[PDB]
């Protein structure tokens, strides 16, 4: 281990990405972090998101650039401040279950896996964890899926082999 | 729903 202090300020992302987080390259050669990278992000009350880390030259060094979609995983508000360690060899999931927040695809008609899911994870490695919500754009409007269940738990990679689950009711805005 | 249900989707 790196044995340094490994709390940063929660500041706005660059390009909107929901499995990145971006640091300096200073706190990344602080923290022992390579590009790429899976990182585990740790909020208040076990809150928690596995994220890709990438360096930023605009980043300041005691602040972690996440989206929105990633802030509110952590529960976290810009300046807030979280942890961010490594996360080694997260293995590949065998089969994930997704659903989708109901006033987000009321309405709607279409295939959630064709139009949504398939994009947004095709050959792109995605970590994910049990519990993120995470927000897609496609077709006429976006649409927000809940991660019911993972395979391994609580986080995998959604790789090219990984089973993508979606049927269900969708689930009420909390 | 339960989890896993169906056979899912392949990418």
């Amino acid at each position: 281990g790196s044995n340094r202090p490994n709390r940063l300020i929660v500041d706005e992302a660059i390009n909107e990405d929901n499995s990145v987080v971006s640091l300096s390259q200073p706190k990344m050669d602080e923290l022992q972090l390579f590009r790429g990278d899976t990182v585990l992000l740790k909020g208040k009350k076990r809150r928690e998101a596995v994220c890709i880390v990438l360096s930023d030259d605009t980043c300041s060094d005691e602040k972690i650039r996440m989206n929105r979609v990633v802030r509110n995983n952590l529960r976290v508000r810009l300046g807030d401040v979280i942890s961010i360690q490594p996360c080694p060899d997260v293995k590949y999931g065998k089969r994930i279950h997704v659903l989708p927040i109901d006033d987000t695809v009321e309405g709607i008609t279409g295939n959630l896996f064709e139009v949504y899911l398939k994009p947004y994870f095709l050959e792109a490695y995605r970590p994910i964890r049990k519990g993120d919500i995470f927000l897609v754009r496609g077709g006429m409007r976006a649409v927000e899926f809940k991660v019911v269940e993972t395979d391994p738990s609580p986080y995998c990679i959604v790789a090219p082999d990984t089973v993508i689950h979606c049927e269900g009711e969708p689930i009420k805005r909390a | 729903f339960r989890a896993f249900s169906g056979s899912g989707n392949r990418l």
